[PDB]
């Protein structure tokens, strides 16, 4: 009686929680990626 | 119900100070709507425009619906909200979607 | 009152709209 | 090697847990067994 | 890529004979696990009538 | 040698010196050149906790964040006792209770949710001004938030002001502010007709269409031997115009302000002084150009 | 192996039309190029002008005959004139008048065609300068959403009448009255997905202009050279959203995140609005049943009430 | 030459079919001629 | 000098032809000469 | 000199078509004097 | 030469295809000739 | 050459199969063969 | 420009001349036609009254 | 040669999986065959 | 290009013409096979009437 | 070769997963079976 | 590309032989078998009529 | 030293400010004393 | 040294501040002191 | 080291304020202990 039908929970709580999961596991990458080293202007002279 | 009031239809509610000449239905009113349109007198008003999750009727049912809808707001003058709770248009909550029914009845 | 808060509020509302012209005025004079 | 083992590791545990919690919700949600309060 | 058959050498790495048996084994056991259900399930109630 | 790119790429084989990112955050990193250092002439919170800069508008910003989210979890599961976010319901004060606050009464948790989270929104705005400050750049993102934040400014107080009543504020609940924007679209009807909603609606398309295909763009030429021409000579082939590297960032900035500015615009003027947008069109068909031009069904 | 001039100057089929490039003046000022230059014409682009042409002629002829060929009537009323699909009783039959639903079919079938062979030429014409192909997926997934709004939908509910009616004002009535036939539009799920999706979009955009028109001095758009070497434009924008927000990104993965941005949203919006027909008749009661609606026992109802 | 071949038969063979399309749906939905159904 | 010749034949020729249509629809619109069915 | 001679030429012409137009639709939308079918 | 050859050939083709076009239309819209069922 | 090999066949094989849809389409929806359950 | 005045010589170039004076004599004779077609129109329907 | 093979076949099996999803939900919703609850 | 017909030769490459023939082998099947069908259609249910 | 061995494998996997989850709801949504609770 | 027949040269490489087999294989045991379900299918209940 | 004197000073006073008027509106607010009408 | 003596001041009198704010206010609102007007 | 003690205790330190504060609104909103008013 109290529990939600099995549309909602599948066809609200799954896309939800996969929005949530993915968003944070990209941040996560892009971070990485975006913090390795690599070939950068020397900020000492360049400007 | 007497919470309304307990006024009474007279002479001067319809002629309104005319003799002949009445016209329903003037220029001014048939804004956004065609110039031929009237309210639909033939159906079962108890249930003659339901639309709302029915499968059997389209976009045009929904037109003629919603021409009916402005013209009910044109005449009150209090805008969609008046008698219909906007999260859900077939709910029987806000108590004047009654006496537009006994209005529809009467006409 | 009825119509001087009004006028007040959309004196404000314009006053949001006045920073993006002042870019779109300083990207124009300053290229030349 | 066409698949590396960790996306491997990572693609089977992430898809067995997701079909676990949905089981068992369609399952609580059906009222067929009176589990947890009928 | 001495494993492989002489036929399928121009197509197939080393490594990938291997993956490809594994994922042969486990379409052929699936397939027969599928008749059996589907066997059983027209058995409990046809679907067709 | 292999040399790393920024793209990830790694090629055999110019000031290309592959260096760690802590000597940019070193060489950057310096202080006093905020605007409370302008205006008190020190910062009282000039340094760093962790990877966030933290100002004299960021303990403000904090304090607000804080205060905000525990009145909003203290109404919704105490005084509502649903203790799930997405059937609370966290409304203002009724419409006869006019402008003035009574913490007896209910409705006084909603007034201090608001007050901090545009504390908060402030916050966060001069702090962004802050550290554009800090690093010698220009003034362009805050004017987008301070253009977001006057959105969110029009809807809960200067709204509510105008019409006098202070229940004309939409409710801070998920799946319930919905609710107030379907009632209040449906009080003044077709809000569609209204020509500054529109306006936002094909600024909001039009933003949509570029950002896909400025990522198209840039993401097509990314790692292929090219001169830097092809995308131009691209562009030029398809429409017939290419309007440059720095053109479309200028684009997406000021159609992003105008789409919202014109929404804030839009709620405004539907609040106070109109009352039914499909009687505000009712003007066109009675100009002096086609009153007396046509018969039957086809005049007006 | 590929000339750039060649393709800028090429002469007739498979070549280029107004060729020698004009100058607008006011554009150079304010967006920094102003050359229209010359256009593509060679295969592509023939078949999709022609159909749109003939399209967008019915439409207009259909219009014409609407108002008894009155040229002034039909200045004060074209924002308000529609040609409408035919109507709910034998809907899918093409056997209608063409007063009745006759003009719109040819009409959306050439509208079909022209999209369709548009997508073909953006495709050869990004493979024939040397960029990719991202934009035709882009297109293909923007015609996804077209296609399930004026092909797909209509289909598997039994009537073209689901369809919009060709005007100006027929398509925000088409978006009312869908929204009404079906519960409360609100409490689709996917709707908010696709909302989501459109609002992070809009958000996306403006954060990423401002950002490269700020740090625009130290040349900072010329995103291909940064691409290679990154200056101190990138370095202080990178240091501007680290110290910000505390995360960050380069100049590679943003336009990763913009372009599925962009998909998503149009593929979530697609999702939605076929399910919202077919399989679930009332989103609200539904949404009652999922247990996302909050009870409303007592409402204060002076406020929605002049 | 002011034209090439190849403009021109596209052209043709684009408008011949327009032509047809639109002669054939104009025909189907006048209903004059008692063609699938009358 | 001021304009180009083709410049002005090109817009005298696409104003007489817009003007030519106008007048067309005005006068079969109006219904006062019984042409084309009254 | 302030003005081109190109430029009067095109906003005077435009601006007496304009004008032209404007007024025969505002005297023939009044009613007063019977053309074209009263 | 003020004109090109082609251009010339486009515009006045493209012009008469669309002129017949429109004149089929509004003579079959009218119903005053009984062509096509009346 | 004016036309290549490929762009003949790829044209030619779209336009069959387009006709194809559209023919089944418009001769299903018609209801004049009883097929399909009437 | 040595058919322009000497008055407007900095203003008018030497083809400008004769485009002015045509558009001259064209905006006269359109005046002329102007003031016959408004005097008929009183003639026949006074607007005024 | 004017077409990979590897185009032909992504080309021709998206197609087949296209048409049999098609067939296949076309003759479920028409109700005429009593199939999984008639 | 030796295998094309000497009046064809300007036109068709040597592996365009074996597809060439592919294609027009399967388009006279087609045609064969769409008259069969439309005999039998109009022995079913004629459409013109 | 016209096809890498892992985009064959991804393909099959996927395609064979998304068609398990829809003839599982397919089966489920008709209640021909008498399954959780008829 | 030597087990390639000599009129398909120009068109096939070596190692598209044996897929190209494989394709045609599997298109022709589906054909069987959409034949057979086909008279099947009109046993059971014929959808012309 | 842990902290400047000024910035002890700038804190110390921005508190005080804004709790000296934050406990004068509230106290307004709650209507308990008869200050300004009532 | 794990952490600075000024980021311990800081947070420690920034988490005093609100907790003392919150409990008064959700004190107040509750109703059950008489305090301020009951 | 795979884990800095610094972030160690900021990790624990939230959330055990985070479950304080949720178990204390929990158990107030229970309304099953007379705590404040009942
Ligand atoms: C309606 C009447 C019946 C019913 C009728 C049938 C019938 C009939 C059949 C099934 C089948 C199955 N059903 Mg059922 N089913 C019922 C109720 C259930 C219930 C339940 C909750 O009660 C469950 C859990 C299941 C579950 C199952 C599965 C065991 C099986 C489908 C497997 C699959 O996904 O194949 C598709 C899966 C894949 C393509 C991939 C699976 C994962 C692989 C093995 C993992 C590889 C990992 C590796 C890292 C990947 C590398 C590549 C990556 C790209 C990196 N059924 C009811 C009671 N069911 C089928 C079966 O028996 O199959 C054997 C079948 O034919
Ligand atoms: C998520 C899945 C896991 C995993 C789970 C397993 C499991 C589990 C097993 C192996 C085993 C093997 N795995 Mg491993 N494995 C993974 C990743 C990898 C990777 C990699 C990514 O690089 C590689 C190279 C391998 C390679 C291998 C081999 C070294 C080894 C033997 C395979 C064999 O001979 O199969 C040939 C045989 C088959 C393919 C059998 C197929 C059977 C089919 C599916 C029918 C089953 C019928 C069923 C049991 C009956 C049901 C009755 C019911 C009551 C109705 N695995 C991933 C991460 N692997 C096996 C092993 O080491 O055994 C000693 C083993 O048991
Ligand atoms: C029936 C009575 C109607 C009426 C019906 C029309 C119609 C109908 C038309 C006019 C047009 C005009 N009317 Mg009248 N008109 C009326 C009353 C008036 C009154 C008045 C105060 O009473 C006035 C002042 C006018 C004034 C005018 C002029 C503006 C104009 C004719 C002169 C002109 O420019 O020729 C200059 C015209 C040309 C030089 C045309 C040259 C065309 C060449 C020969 C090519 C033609 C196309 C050719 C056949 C195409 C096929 C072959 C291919 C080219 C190979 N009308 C009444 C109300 N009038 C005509 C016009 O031109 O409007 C723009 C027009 O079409
Ligand atoms: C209401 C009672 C009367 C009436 C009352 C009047 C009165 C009174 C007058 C007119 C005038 C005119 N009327 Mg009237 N009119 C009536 C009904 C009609 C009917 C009709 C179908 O019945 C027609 C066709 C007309 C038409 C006309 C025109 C001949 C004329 C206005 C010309 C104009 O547009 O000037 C404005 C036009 C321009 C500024 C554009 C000129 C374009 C030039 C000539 C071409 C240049 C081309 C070249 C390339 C350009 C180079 C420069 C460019 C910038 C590149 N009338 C009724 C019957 N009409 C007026 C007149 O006599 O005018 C002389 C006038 O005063
Ligand atoms: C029930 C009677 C229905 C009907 C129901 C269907 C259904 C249902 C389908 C068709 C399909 C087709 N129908 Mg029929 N059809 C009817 C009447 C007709 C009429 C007619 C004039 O009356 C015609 C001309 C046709 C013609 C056709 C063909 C276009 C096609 C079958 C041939 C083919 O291409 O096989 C070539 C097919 C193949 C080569 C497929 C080979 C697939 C291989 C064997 C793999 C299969 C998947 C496998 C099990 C997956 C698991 C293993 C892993 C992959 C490892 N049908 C009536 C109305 N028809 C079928 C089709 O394929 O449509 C595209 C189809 O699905
Ligand atoms: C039932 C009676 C209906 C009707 C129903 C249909 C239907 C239904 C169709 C046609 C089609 C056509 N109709 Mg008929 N048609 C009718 C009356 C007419 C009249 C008339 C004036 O009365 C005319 C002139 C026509 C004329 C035509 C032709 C344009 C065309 C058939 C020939 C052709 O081009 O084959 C050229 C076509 C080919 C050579 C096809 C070759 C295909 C190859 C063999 C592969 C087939 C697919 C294969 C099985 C897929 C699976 C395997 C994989 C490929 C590996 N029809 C009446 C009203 N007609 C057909 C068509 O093709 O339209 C475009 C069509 O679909
Ligand atoms: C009316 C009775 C109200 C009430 C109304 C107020 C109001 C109103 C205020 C307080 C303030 C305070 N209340 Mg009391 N308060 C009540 C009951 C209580 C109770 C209780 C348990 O009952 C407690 C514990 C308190 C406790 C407190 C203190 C926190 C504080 C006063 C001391 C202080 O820090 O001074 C330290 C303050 C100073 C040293 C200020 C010195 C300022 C100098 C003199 C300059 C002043 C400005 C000057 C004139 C400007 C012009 C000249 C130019 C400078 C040249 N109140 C009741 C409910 N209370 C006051 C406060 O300061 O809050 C922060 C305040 O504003
Ligand atoms: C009235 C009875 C109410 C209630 C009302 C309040 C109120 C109201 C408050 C508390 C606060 C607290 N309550 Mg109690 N509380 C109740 C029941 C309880 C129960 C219980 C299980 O029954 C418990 C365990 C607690 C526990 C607590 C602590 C968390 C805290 C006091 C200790 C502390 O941290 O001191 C450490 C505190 C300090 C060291 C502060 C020192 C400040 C110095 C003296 C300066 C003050 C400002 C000064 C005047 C400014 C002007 C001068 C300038 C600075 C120069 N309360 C009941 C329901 N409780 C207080 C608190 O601090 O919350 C965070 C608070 O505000
Ligand atoms: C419903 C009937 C019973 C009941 C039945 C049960 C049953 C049955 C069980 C519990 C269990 C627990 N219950 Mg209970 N429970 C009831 C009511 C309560 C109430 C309450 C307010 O009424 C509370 C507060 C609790 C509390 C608890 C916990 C003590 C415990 C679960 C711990 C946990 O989170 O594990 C999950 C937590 C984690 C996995 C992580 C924990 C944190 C770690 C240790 C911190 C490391 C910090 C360090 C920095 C981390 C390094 C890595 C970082 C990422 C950097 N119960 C009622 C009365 N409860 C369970 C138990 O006993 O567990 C032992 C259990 O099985
Ligand atoms: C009050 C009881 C009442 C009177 C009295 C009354 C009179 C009346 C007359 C005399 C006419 C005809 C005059 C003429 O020749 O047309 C007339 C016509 C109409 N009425 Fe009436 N009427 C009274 C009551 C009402 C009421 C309450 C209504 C409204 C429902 C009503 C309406 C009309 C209408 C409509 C007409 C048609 C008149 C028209 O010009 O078309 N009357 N009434
Ligand atoms: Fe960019």
């Amino acid at each position: 009686s109290p529990w939600p039908v099995w549309s909602g929970y599948a066809l609200c709580f799954v896309p939800l929680a996969a929005v949530i999961l993915g968003f944070i596991i990209a941040a996560r990458f892009t971070d990485k990626q975006a913090t390795s080293a690599y070939l950068r202007l020397d900020p000492a002279k360049a400007n | 119900p007497a919470s309304v009031g307990g006024y009474q239809i007279t002479c001067a509610t319809c002629h309104n100070g005319k003799a002949a000449g009445l016209e329903p239905y003037p220029i001014e009113i048939m804004n956004t709507l065609p110039n031929d349109w009237r309210l639909p007198l033939e159906l079962d008003y108890p249930g003659g425009l339901v639309v709302t999750g029915r499968k059997d009727v389209s976009n045009h049912e929904v037109e003629q619906n919603q021409f009916a809808m402005y013209h009910m707001n044109v005449s009150m003058g209090q805008g969609c909200t008046f008698c219909h709770n906007a999260r859900y248009f077939p709910s029987y909550e806000i108590a004047q979607k009654n006496h537009s029914i006994i209005m529809l009845q009467m006409t | 009152m009825n119509w001087i808060v009004a006028t007040f509020m959309l004196m404000f509302v314009l006053v949001a709209f006045l920073p993006l012209v002042v870019s779109l005025a300083y990207t124009w004079v300053t290229n030349p | 090697r066409p698949f590396e083992f960790r996306t491997s590791v990572v693609v089977s545990t992430l898809l067995g847990l997701v079909m676990a919690l949905l089981i068992h919700f369609v399952v609580l949600s059906s009222g067929a067994f009176n589990w947890l309060r009928a | 890529n001495d494993l492989v058959p002489d036929q399928w050498k121009p197509l197939f790495n080393n490594a990938q004979w291997l993956v490809h048996d594994i994922v042969v084994k486990t379409i052929y056991g699936g397939l027969i696990i599928a008749v059996i259900a589907h066997v059983l399930c027209w058995a409990w109630t046809p679907w067709i009538r | 040698r292999a040399l790393p790119l920024p793209s990830g790429e790694t090629l055999p084989a110019a000031s290309a010196e592959v260096i760690p990112f802590s000597i940019i955050e070193e060489f950057y990193k310096r202080p006093g050149k905020t605007l409370a250092a302008r205006f008190f002439g020190v910062d009282p919170f000039d340094f760093w906790i962790g990877r966030f800069y933290v100002g004299l508008f960021g303990a403000i910003s904090i304090i607000g964040i804080i205060l905000g989210v525990a009145f909003y979890l203290y109404e919704g599961v105490v005084n509502e006792g649903t203790l799930n976010i997405l059937a609370m319901r966290i409304e203002p004060p009724p419409v006869s209770q006019g402008l003035n606050v009574d913490p007896a009464q209910p409705g006084f948790f909603w007034f201090l949710t608001m007050v901090a989270a545009t504390i908060a929104f402030v916050g966060w705005l001069l702090r962004q001004i802050d550290i554009s400050l800090k690093l010698d750049m220009g003034m362009e993102v805050p004017i987008a938030f301070g253009a977001v934040v006057s959105s969110w400014i029009t809807l809960q107080w200067l709204r509510p002001i105008a019409m006098g009543a202070w229940g004309h504020g939409f409710p801070l609940g998920i799946t319930h502010h919905l609710d107030w924007v379907s009632n209040i679209g449906y009080q003044y009807y077709n809000f569609f007709y209204n020509p500054f909603h529109a306006i936002g609606i094909t600024l909001l398309f039009a933003s949509t269409l570029f950002l896909h295909m400025h990522g198209s763009a840039v993401l097509s030429e990314a790692k292929r031997n090219i001169s830097d021409q092809n995308i131009h000579v691209f562009w030029r082939n398809i429409l017939g115009y290419s309007i440059g590297e720095i053109g479309i960032h200028r684009v997406a900035f000021w159609t992003g302000a105008a789409s919202v500015l014109f929404s804030n615009l839009c709620i405004f003027l539907s609040g106070t002084f109109v009352k039914d947008w499909n009687a505000f069109w009712g003007f066109w068909d009675k100009m002096p150009i086609w009153n007396g031009v046509g018969q039957g069904a086809l005049v007006a | 192996p590929i000339d750039l001039h060649d393709e800028e100057y090429r002469d007739g089929l498979e070549g280029t039309i107004a060729k020698p490039p004009g100058h607008v003046g006011w554009m150079q000022r304010l967006l920094g190029e102003g050359q229209v230059g010359p256009i593509y014409v060679g295969l592509w682009g023939v078949i999709s002008f022609i159909t749109f042409f003939a399209s967008a002629f019915i439409i207009l002829v259909d219009y014409g005959r609407q108002v008894g060929w009155n040229p002034i009537i039909y200045l004060r009323e074209f924002w308000n004139l529609a040609v409408y699909p035919p109507p709910t009783e034998y809907g899918l039959s093409w056997n209608v008048p063409w007063d009745k639903g006759g003009a719109w079919l040819a009409a959306t079938f050439f509208l079909h065609i022209s999209v369709l062979t548009w997508w073909a030429r953006l495709y050869t014409r990004a493979k024939a300068t040397g960029v990719g192909t991202q934009l035709a997926w882009g297109f293909a997934s923007a015609l996804s959403l077209y296609f399930v709004i004026y092909l797909f939908h209509p289909l598997a509910l039994g009537n073209w009448s689901a369809a919009p009616g060709h005007g100006f004002r027929a398509i925000l009535d088409w978006t009312n009255y869908v929204s009404i036939h079906w519960g409360n539009f609100y409490y689709n799920p996917f709707h908010m997905l696709s909302i989501f999706f459109l609002l992070g979009s809009t958000l996306l955009l403006a954060m990423h202009g401002a950002t490269i028109v700020a740090t625009s001095k130290w040349k900072s758009e010329m995103e291909f050279t940064e691409m290679m070497a990154e200056g101190p434009g990138t370095q202080r924008a990178q240091l501007f959203w680290r110290w910000v927000m505390g995360w960050n990104a380069n100049s590679y993965n943003i336009h990763i995140w913009a372009w599925w941005f962009a998909a998503f949203t149009a593929i979530t919006g697609a999702i939605g609005l076929f399910l919202s027909g077919t399989l679930v008749p009332d989103w609200y009661a539904w949404g009652e049943t999922a247990k996302i609606v909050a009870p409303w026992p007592n409402p204060d109802w002076a406020q929605y009430v002049f």
